[PDB]
DNA sequence: TGGAGAATCCCGGTGCCGAGGCCGCTCAATTGGTCGTAGACAGCTCTAGCACCGCTTAAACGCACGTACGCGCTGTCCCCCGCGTTTTAACCGCCAAGGGGATTACTCCCTAGTCTCCAGGCCCGTGTCAGATATA
DNA sequence: TATATCTGACACGGCCTGGAGACTAGGGAGTAATCCCCTTGGCGGTTAAAACGCGGGGGACAGCGCGTACGTGCGTTTAAGCGGTGCTAGAGCTGTCTACGACCAATTGAGCGGCCTCGGCACCGGGATTCTCCA
């Protein structure tokens, strides 16, 4: 059959994600995530819509720039693959 | 009387004096506000307010868009380095990345 | 009760934020780590967010909390009001 | 009601790229920008004002203050139209 | 007339650590320590003043404020210090 | 008229609560300063003045001085994490840094 | 002029020795000479705008301190 | 009797860990910052509190760079510093 | 080096809904005049910053030796990518309760403003103790 | 780690100005009531995406050789640094006046809510153009 080499498929996916605007993240868990969360702060507790919104794109603008160093760092140790220490490396740089 | 004519008017602007003079009398950013402050910065606004409009228009044209979309103000921002210093610490919704693959990752 | 949600945050939605910047390889340890990071960074924004929903004697958190939350620690986002 | 940049935005598009609209999310991101950027240069001349104890925010306090704040061809652009809007108010 | 902290941070020192001095950089850093909570604090309680269409600074402005800046035990512990100051002052 | 008693008195405090409250009128902060604010501000800036004292003494006991030095207080809040969350981006004149050596480069 | 010769090779291991450094290339040398250079360019910048605007020819270190504070460098002990 | 590569180094960690002395001498600085500031005004005075501001925030500055880049070069499983490290240490700080 | 399945780019028809133009009006900007006060400007002091010379001495600079270490090459095995199948939970639509955001009247307590009084913090002077130096 | 000495920063001890006491006034916010957007719980189809599994290939990782470039010690240079003097810009304080901005009131048109409309653009379908892998 046809099978594509290990690389290719991840750059048409890189280009179409980087192309895109769209969020990435599925919007129920997200939700039920933040729910969660703020279940442990205060009891009976509602949201907005535009708030779960706004938490998603925070969220995902937040981890993308953290892949981005995450990968820089992945790079610096001589690699194409990330790995939980880069992560760590970006956020104590960072400052978190 | 005589006629009522605006302050953006006569300074040769297009954004609000008065609305800025407001904003800075019921700001608590100090007890007096000058008369030149709200048409500097009314003019300061303008002139970012253009900046980033431009480029937007020209990313909008560049991807055969009449109409500015968020991916445009942002691929407005970021591609210029003034803008991007300005905005660094922003987040612009429905805006995107820059497409940037890193020349290791590339065959 | 909300329980154990962390697994919505699915392995293909952390890969398709990882294409979203530039990575061409992922080890599966990274996930759990992501994980974290997001749950992290979830808490220091809504708690601040409830704060400021409780500030006001509201139950309802709105964009404004949101938005006033992610401007405090210098993350401001844009076009949900301000 | 509510008060916002939704008529001056586009008067400044309409004068820059006449043939090019906006929609309501970029707009809503443009009034925010223009709401940021106030609020930056206003919080700055207030706190220029309060380290040389003055209790006015005059066009000298918003001039160092997008100095300050704005990166180097900005900065320099914006005191031009400043200083040329405060002269033609003043003159006229 | 350069008002500072330094009778301040003497009486504090002296109720905790009775034999213990200070030097004079040391009272530079915690007049400037001291500065610099209050200007956050009170920015804090003018933001959340402004928020809720609000012309007063209150007990409840300062208590959210702390929760804002201070981390966990800090923000408690100080929230209780503050509550107990307040009763403390409407009980006499 | 009766004797003056002060408003740090009546609250148990040793910082000023009208120094405070002059602060917060002429600060430019709201247009109206509530009575328990300046207490309550006096109290919260009390209270973390006597944590930060409290561990620069510890820290300059522990270097057997009894006067504190700007490196007592760098060790006072740096060894703390709440300190640390607070202070992360204030640089202490005189103070240095921890002695912190990774593994990798002990012999 | 050529003063960023003066910030010299032993004062930037000293400062590295500082920072917990083992080992230090022949090349960190102008690249802390570089970023030095931008970061007192930055500052310097700043404390000249708010000594300019206060009327006065000397920069006081309450200038260095708000052009630091402008830039989240918070500096304690200085008047601050 | 000569030691061995690096046992020096780290007792010169452990001494200069151990001090609060600002690690640049005085008058090459004085000499950079008026330099600099020649850029922006032409004869400007400086007090002595501004230039040791300068200093300290300049020698904090840098000792935090270092201590980042050197995590960057354990990160690059190596001990010796290069300017890759320093370049990404300000990437990812953001400068 | 050249051919085939698959993704990519380009072009024409279709429908929709969301920006965009227009009108009533109301509310906030505009004009006119008054008054107090913040600040512009001149004068003067005396603080402190620049400028310069000597010296002696710590710090820097150049050179040489060499060994730790960076870096490239090779092998391996394992772990993650690519893709087919299944299942499972997201998504959209419509749907009702019903809690709570948002607005309005009022009414009252809380806080700005003012005069007076006094006592706490502040500049200056003095002396005495806590580190740094010194040595083994 | 232990025994003596020195010195310079530091803790303590009359005036003045700002904080407290008492009163007055007015307006901001708390409380009550109500009205309706909008938030959540849920049923049901559906179809798209998450999950599981299997092969395999390429890359993380470990080991090893080597060549070189920083570490370190030592001798020589040089200019930081401390003391001391001198002098002149200018930081800062005070007094005087004047222009300028808050404030109040009457007027009016600019902008916002509401409503109707038409074309910009997403979507679907077909045709031409790479495109990437393999023999």
């Amino acid at each position: 059959p046809h099978r594509y080499r290990p690389g290719t498929v991840a750059l048409r996916e890189i280009r179409r994600y980087q192309k895109s605007t769209e969020l990435l993240i599925r919007k129920l868990p997200f939700q039920r995530l933040v729910r969660e969360i703020a279940q442990d702060f205060k009891t009976d507790l509602r949201f907005q819509s535009s708030a779960v919104m706004a938490l998603q794109e925070a969220s995902e603008a937040y981890l993308v720039g953290l892949f981005e160093d995450t990968n820089l760092c992945a790079i610096h140790a001589k690699r194409v693959t990330i790995m939980p220490k880069d992560i760590q490396l970006a956020r104590r740089i960072r400052g978190e | 009387r005589a006629k009522a004519k605006t302050r953006s008017s006569r300074a040769g602007l297009q954004f609000p004096v008065g609305r800025v003079h407001r904003l800075l009398r019921k700001g608590n950013y100090a007890e007096r506000v000058g008369a030149g402050a709200p048409v500097y910065l009314a003019a300061v606004l303008e002139y970012l307010t253009a900046e980033i409009l431009e480029l937007a228009g020209n990313a909008a044209r560049d991807n055969k868009k009449t109409r500015i979309i968020p991916r445009h103000l942002q691929l407005a921002v970021r591609n210029d380095e003034e803008l991007n210093k300005l905005l660094g610490r922003v987040t612009i919704a429905q805006g995107g990345v820059l497409p940037n693959i890193q020349s290791v990752l590339l065959p | 009760v909300l329980r154990d949600n962390i697994q919505g945050i699915t392995k293909p939605a952390i890969r398709r934020l990882a294409r979203r910047g530039g990575v061409k390889r992922i080890s599966g340890l990274i996930y759990e780590e992501t994980r974290g990071v997001l749950k992290v960074f979830l808490e220091n924004v809504i708690r601040d967010a409830v704060t400021y929903t409780e500030h006001a004697k509201r139950k309802t958190v709105t964009a404004m909390d949101v938005v006033y939350a992610l401007k405090r620690q210098g993350r401001t986002l844009y076009g949900f009001g301000g | 009601r509510k008060e916002s940049y939704a008529i001056y935005v586009y008067k400044v598009l309409k004068q820059v790229h006449p043939d090019t609209g906006i929609s309501s999310k970029a707009m809503s991101i443009m009034n925010s920008f223009v709401n940021d950027v106030f609020e930056r240069i206003a919080g700055e001349a207030s706190r220029l004002a309060h380290y040389n104890k003055r209790s006015t925010i005059t066009s000298r306090e918003i001039q160092t203050a997008v100095r300050l704040l704005l990166p180097g061809e900005l900065a320099k652009h914006a005191v031009s139209e400043g200083t040329k809007a405060v002269t033609k108010y003043t003159s006229a």
